[PDB]
């Protein structure tokens, strides 16, 4: 039966006392004003003690409590809950896990459950050892709570195996188990007969299947019940055939973090006071000598806390929140005034949580303390790079080594061959100059039809036009050829997928090595945006991803008429506001650029708001770009401080003057050779090979084909809300991804979408 | 002397012959002709203490 | 060494540069004297 | 008398974990506590006073003088930070029997200063990335007191206003000790003092430079910036809540200093004035001279004399 | 809201979000100013072949997050994938003729012995006030030793590196040990366990077995002073193997 302790008020007093007892000097437990005081996870034992220690007391568990040995104590913060604040009221709930008779004595396992406002907060796991010889097999049992096991059903044999198992009781017998994901929430009662042979094995718990809608439903019961058995059949089945939710992944080489000297105090009195562990063998010498001990020993739970404080210091960088799960094995006992030598090792990861393993020795170089510590990564944001930076064989060093990388590239490459009839690898590795796609054979035909169906929409003097890309390609075409001057790798329908692949590949390696936090936020610059979504929320398959990115590159290439050769009348330039003048700011470029495009009539706009007063990018008309670089060349050579005579001297005579300054650079750059070579000057640097004003208003037209293509390659049942909500930051709406009215509204205010507005008009689809 | 290190050398000469008078003609960078990179004040403030330990040193200032 | 260490990475680099530039002027006198 | 003051004071035994049986700590070195906890301020402050009083004893005894005779040959006396209390206690002594009643006050003062300032601002664990960086940048173990050699008071005051401009009220740093003309000590949060040390490493020369062929006004400054091995910011606004609680804990422990009992001038550490010429309580001034008010040592060592006796701790590292 | 519909909305929402990302500006200001401020990100990881966004994040914090980061005591970690692989993957790297004794060797030994440290843990390109913990009594105790050892010292010798300070003594110094080093070697043989054989009998063993005259003899003894054993070793036979490793 369950033990409940008194609800415990945490006070600023009791934490302050406990920290100085154990010697934890972390900032989080000090009364700085505004930023409330935290309580350590060590402090749970002070709360837990009254309930936990009660478990070993009953008549049916009969032991010489003088010869009790504290074996192991483990903390485990449940996922999501915050650690103990100073103001918290904590309910304790102690369940005994295992009473077991071994030859050397009886082991008692206790599981505390701290409760804040009715929510579970952390599990306190203690193991206790009565020395002696006990034939107490009647009052001996094992009620454990087994962790959750998940099975991916792939084959027609996986289903047939489960149907052979008596304990696989479904609600619906006919239910389709193909391509589904079962999750098994399992506990198990065991009673004993001997030290080896169990008298009654009982294993039960619900069977939930992962639905496409992110939440699971229970449609299955485990119902195993046996007599004289040897082992738990159900669990051993789930070990081999299924897997845990969380996979531990060891590093190639363990890292010594630090080797530290924590010392035991001269007396055990001050810990006994705050803890409630008044055990006489720690304090009174005559009691100690009766238990055959080498004198008054230092508390087990003191040593645990003391080492944990250094783990907290040297792995969590003086932060209490990051440490998630701490266990502590007690090998041998510890005298006062002893010099403990604890070595700390970072050994592994588990889905973005560091595995710390420590080992504490005394002067005599004898093992005293071992244990494990699950510690969080710091608060993490993944940001994915955009266009520009692309070399021959980028990330191919990573392709050779990482299994996860090999998966990404090849599966994409297999699709490029089977749908668009080229090797994206060949492109990256070799960077050829001419590539010829051939449409011969049944397989060739399907690739040609895939080139045909590509469309875009440009405004041609009157109205919209559903003109297709690749005018040459018809039902009678055999070859199409890609032509560049340097190499295909820098022609942006190749740049873009390669860049996207490299980043995704890199990510999946980190995911395989478990270096990714669950609560990571993510965004991406122009292109990286797409990779980010495929990376952290599995929005598209690798298959469906590179399709879009390829199509993006294609629609970007044609949206501008470039009649002459590979030369349009559009481009873009990067600006450094700092270089021209020390006062020239954002609000200075927003005037100049808006005025040059209102005056000349030529379209020029800011497209990249990258770094404040250091890196902006303006795209548009090459005539209008030669003006802006010359106007910015003018304000850098005059150096006539703008804040001095902006509104302070000449009120809106800037507009008259800026025009006069425009119309001697505007009427000078309009008489140039038609596809004008752009040069660099003092602030404005041209982006080489960039010919398209992407992120401008000019290409608002060619969206309907791009949208309709996204609709084919982004299916509804591939979008996890939870793995996007307040983690994903788009480029359009630089606010956390939320599914709320004010978000939908903020989009349409920039967008003008009819599918968005028809949702705002009846936001009352709260009722299914 | 031009530098801190040169004052030291003069001192060591005064230690060698404690009975012989030595005119310590100090010159900063501010003086005319072949001049050092040293402020007039800074090195004297440093070295005055150890200079006046030896009586035979007659301390003379120049440069400007 | 203090050039090659900082060149791997611009204040407190020109002050190393004219220090080794100055030593070459004094060294040019030495081997001329030799 | 300190073992007494543990039980006499409300919450002392939990601050004084490892006791204060200093008899056994010296007579048997194996029972001695750690070198990390002795340096903590509630146990450090009074024991350093004890050492200063001890040096006064071993002086007086080998002369054959009573302490009343030794103080009489003194023209004056003063003390650096916490030595000031032990200075006034030396002014009060008359005989070997009426010595131990001054020893009882130098302790009360140091004891409660140690305890109540630990309550007001205790030192916290530092991020090891900041710690490791300061060790290889050769600055000391990060601590609430930061020593700046070889800079003018003016030069330091420029480099704190740069740091204090980016700080809110309760974390600003201030010049705390003015030891020499070019020897300063700044106090504040160790976190903030690291941020000050960032600014300093900019304007400092690498030590193996030989600046001998650079004009003087373009030379980089060659100075030493490093933390002090202390556990509390003395003479800081951080400890002002401690000030009120210490005066209150002198009253209940029957301890005050009177102008007529002290028979030599003891020099104020901020004014350089005589403490004998106050209207108010002397003890209340001595607190503020340690806790809040800075230490202009130059204007403190203003007296003309022939000989000065550094009983202070350190010896060659001593104040003298 | 029912998760079936919640799904439907998100799916639609994200669809137009990407469609219209394409044709509306990148508001990377408010992107930066959300995860830096509204989430207090302790670690940004740029996944990409070049550190473009690292730079953009790095210089945004330089501009307007000076006052904010310090106000929360918030340590920030800026990482790119390509450059800072090792911090992200958590895989750092391990990391015979007679000659009078050099002043460079003798200087190193006198410093190493006073600091209770090994003959390689002291690098020569380091000032005396640097490799001392600022103790100062240790500082001037070393300067007190160098005053006894070499005689005349430069001005502020504790501000010039031991490498630079070695050549200054090397000029006016020649071979002869002197006051301080002899007294330390006087302790080394006496206090430790050449139990029977004194200075003279220890000198003759180096000269007979290895073949080292007077100048080479002193240099081997100085290395033995830096590698002082301090454990009560038994006989001559162990003490012969001590002088073998030091040679």
């Amino acid at each position: 039966d369950v033990i409940k302790g008194k609800d415990f008020e945490i006070t600023a007093k009791e934490v302050y006392d406990f920290t100085h007892a154990v010697g934890n000097n972390c900032e989080d437990f000090v009364s700085r004003p505004d930023r409330t005081m935290l309580a350590p996870m060590d402090f749970a034992i002070v709360v837990g003690w009254r309930a936990i220690i009660k478990a070993i007391f009953p008549n049916t568990v009969d032991g010489d409590l003088l010869k009790l040995v504290h074996l192991s104590n483990g903390y485990k913060m449940i996922p999501g809950a915050k650690p103990l604040q100073v103001g918290d009221v904590v309910s304790t709930t102690a369940v005994i896990e295992s009473v077991v008779n071994q030859p050397t004595g009886k082991i008692v396992d206790v599981v505390g459950t701290l409760s804040r406002n009715g929510k579970p907060v952390m599990e306190v796991t203690s193991s206790f050892f009565y020395r002696g010889n006990y034939t107490d097999f009647e009052n001996t049992f094992q009620k454990t709570v087994e962790p959750v096991y998940q099975m991916h059903i792939k084959t027609s044999k996986d289903i047939a195996v489960l149907r052979s198992k008596e304990w696989f009781q479904l609600d619906d017998e006919d239910f389709d188990l193909l391509n589904k994901t079962l999750t098994f929430e399992t506990e198990t009662e065991v009673t004993f007969k001997n030290a080896n042979i169990f008298s009654s094995v009982k294993c039960f718990g619900p069977i939930k299947v992962e639905l496409p809608t992110k939440e699971t439903v229970e449609i299955g019961i485990v119902d195993y019940e046996a007599g004289a058995s040897h082992g738990n059949p159900v669990v051993d089945f789930l070990k081999r055939n299924g897997s845990t939710l969380e996979q531990k992944v060891n590093l190639e080489n363990p890292i010594p973090i630090a080797v530290l000297d924590s010392y035991t105090p001269s007396t055990n009195e001050p810990y006994a006071r705050v803890s409630g562990d008044l055990n006489p063998i720690h304090v009174s010498r005559h009691f100690a000598s009766y238990a055959n001990l080498p004198g008054t020993i230092t508390h087990g739970m003191f040593s645990s806390a003391s080492v944990r404080a250094l783990i907290e210091n040297w792995a969590a960088d003086s932060v209490s929140s990051r440490v998630r799960g701490y266990t502590c094995q007690f090998v041998d006992m510890v005298l006062p005034n002893t010099a403990l030598k604890t070595s700390i090792q970072h050994v592994g990861m588990i889905n973005g949580r560091k595995l710390i393993k420590f080992e504490t020795r005394n002067e005599d170089d004898v093992v005293v303390l071992t244990g494990e510590a699950e510690i969080e990564q710091p608060v993490t944001t993944f940001v994915f790079t955009g266009q520009g930076s692309q070399e021959q064989g980028m990330g191919m060093d990573l392709y050779k080594t990482s299994k996860a990388a090999q998966d990404v590239w090849n599966r994409a490459d297999n699709h490029f061959k089977d749908t668009y009839g080229f090797s994206i690898l060949d492109i990256v590795i070799n960077n050829p100059v001419n590539l010829t796609i051939h449409f011969g054979g049944e397989k060739g035909k399907r690739i040609r039809e895939n080139y045909s169906a590509m469309i875009f929409e440009t405004i041609v003097d009157g109205k919209l036009k559903t003109e297709k890309i690749f005018k040459e390609i018809n039902e009678h075409s055999t070859s199409y050829t890609f032509r560049s001057e340097k190499g295909l790798l820098s022609a942006t329908q190749f740049t873009q997928p390669a860049l996207t692949l490299m980043e995704k590949a890199a990510f999946e390696d980190l995911k395989s090595k478990g270096l990714i936090p669950a609560d990571a936020t993510f965004a991406g610059h122009s292109l990286g945006e797409y990779a980010a979504l495929a990376s952290l929320a599995d929005v598209m398959s690798i298959e469906s991803l590179v399709e879009v990115v390829f199509y993006r590159g294609m629609t970007m290439q044609v949206a501008v008429p470039r009649d002459e050769l590979g030369r349009s009348n559009y481009g873009m330039i990067a600006i450094n506001p700092g270089r021209v003048a020390a006062s020239f700011s954002q609000e200075a470029l927003q005037y100049v650029v808006e005025r040059v495009g209102k005056r000349t009539g030529w379209l020029v706009e800011i497209v990249n708001y990258n770094v404040e007063n250091q890196q902006y990018v303006a795209a548009g008309d090459l005539r209008a770009l030669d003006t802006v670089t010359n106007v910015l060349n003018f304000i850098k050579l005059q150096k006539i401080d703008i804040i001095e005579l902006q509104k302070s001297l000449s009120l809106e005579e800037v507009e008259g003057h800026l025009f006069e300054i425009i119309d001697e650079a505007s009427k000078k750059s309009a008489v140039k050779p038609r596809p004008l070579k752009l040069e660099r000057g003092f602030a404005c640097i041209p982006l080489v090979g960039i010919s398209v004003p992407f992120h401008s208003t000019y290409l608002m037209n060619g969206v309907k084909p791009f949208k309709s293509f996204l609709k084919k390659n982004i299916i509804k049942e591939n979008v996890k809300v939870a793995r996007l909500a307040g983690k994903y930051i788009p480029n359009l709406t630089a606010k956390p991804f939320q599914v709320t009215k004010e978000y939908f509204q903020d989009v349409y205010d920039l967008t003008g979408s009819e599918p968005i507005k028809e949702i705002i008009d009846n936001w009352e689809k709260y009722e299914q | 002397p031009g530098s801190i290190d040169a004052i030291s050398q003069v001192i060591n000469i005064a230690k060698a012959h404690p009975n012989f008078p030595i005119a310590l003609q100090w010159t900063g960078g501010r003086g005319g002709g072949h001049h050092s990179f040293e402020d007039a004040h800074t090195p004297m403030l440093q070295m005055y203490s150890k200079i006046r330990r030896h009586p035979n040193i007659m301390l003379i200032f120049g440069s400007g | 060494k203090y050039i090659a260490k900082l060149e791997g990475a611009s204040g407190d680099l020109a002050l190393y540069k004219d220090s080794v530039r100055e030593n070459e002027i004094v060294l040019n006198n030495y081997n001329e004297r030799v | 008398t300190l073992s007494e003051l543990i039980r006499t004071t409300l919450d002392a035994e939990k601050v004084f974990t490892q006791g204060l049986n200093i008899l056994e700590w010296l007579e048997n070195p194996s029972n001695t506590p750690d070198k990390d906890y002795l340096l903590s301020i509630p146990i450090s402050c009074p024991l350093i006073g004890v050492i200063q009083l001890a040096h006064y004893v071993v002086t007086a005894k080998l002369l054959g003088f009573t302490p009343g005779e030794l103080r009489s040959y003194l023209k004056g006396a003063t003390g650096h930070s916490q030595g000031l209390v032990t200075a006034v206690a030396i002014a009060e002594t008359d005989s070997w029997e009426s010595f131990f009643v001054s020893v009882r006050k130098a302790i009360t003062v140091l004891f409660f200063i140690g305890v109540r300032c630990y309550e007001a601002y205790p030192n916290t664990s530092l991020p090891p990335s900041i710690l490791e960086d300061s060790l290889e940048n050769n600055e000391g173990v990060p601590s609430p007191m930061l020593s700046i050699s070889n800079l003018t008071q003016e030069q330091v005051q420029d480099y704190v206003n740069k740091t204090n401009s980016h700080l809110p009220a309760g974390k600003q740093v201030e010049i705390s000790l003015v030891n020499g003309a070019k020897n300063l000590v700044v106090s504040g949060p160790p976190q903030s003092l690291y941020g000050l040390n960032l600014t300093l490493r900019k304007a400092k020369a690498p030590s193996g430079l030989d600046q001998s062929r650079i004009p003087f006004s373009e030379r980089k400054l060659k100075f030493s910036n490093r933390f002090l091995p202390v556990a509390s910011p003395f003479h800081s606004h951080l400890l002002v809540p401690a000030s009120d609680l210490i005066n209150k804990d002198l009253v209940k422990n029957n301890v005050s200093f009177n102008a007529k009992d002290i028979q030599i001038p003891v020099y104020d550490t901020f004014d350089g004035s005589d403490l004998r010429v106050l209207s108010g309580s002397i003890s209340e001034r001595i607190v503020d001279c340690i806790i809040r008010l800075p230490v202009k040592w130059e204007t403190t060592t203003q007296f003309k004399a022939t000989h000065i006796l550094d009983f202070g701790p350190g010896g060659a590292s001593g104040l003298g | 809201m029912k998760p079936e519909v919640e799904q439907e909305l998100a799916h639609i929402l994200l669809t137009e979000l990407l469609a219209y990302q394409f044709a509306s500006p990148v508001r990377w200001i408010e992107t930066q100013d959300v995860f830096l401020k509204d989430f207090n990100t302790e670690r940004v990881v740029e996944i990409g072949p070049s550190p473009t966004l690292a730079g953009m994040a790095q210089r945004t914090l330089k501009n307007k997050y000076e006052s904010y980061d310090a106000a929360l005591s918030l340590h920030r970690e800026i990482l790119c994938y390509s450059k800072d692989a090792k911090e992200i993957y958590y895989t750092p790297d391990p990391s015979i003729a007679d000659e009078p004794v050099k002043a460079s060797l003798l200087l190193h030994v006198l410093v190493a012995h006073k600091l209770k440290k090994s003959l390689d843990s002291i690098p020569m390109s380091k000032t005396i006030k640097d490799l001392v913990g600022g103790k100062s009594t240790v500082q001037n105790e070393i300067l007190g030793d160098l005053g006894k050892e070499f005689g005349t010292t430069p001005e502020k010798p504790e501000e010039t590196p031991l490498e630079e300070l070695a050549e200054t003594f090397q000029d006016t110094f020649s071979g002869a040990l002197g006051k301080q080093s002899s007294s330390l070697l006087s302790r080394l043989i006496s206090s430790k366990m050449p139990g029977g054989f004194t200075i003279t009998v220890a000198r003759k063993y180096l000269q007979t077995r290895w073949g080292l005259p007077s100048g080479r003899q002193d240099g081997v003894l100085l290395v033995a002073l830096s590698n002082e054993p301090a454990a009560r070793l038994g006989s001559e036979a162990d003490a012969k193997a001590f002088l073998d490793s030091m040679a």
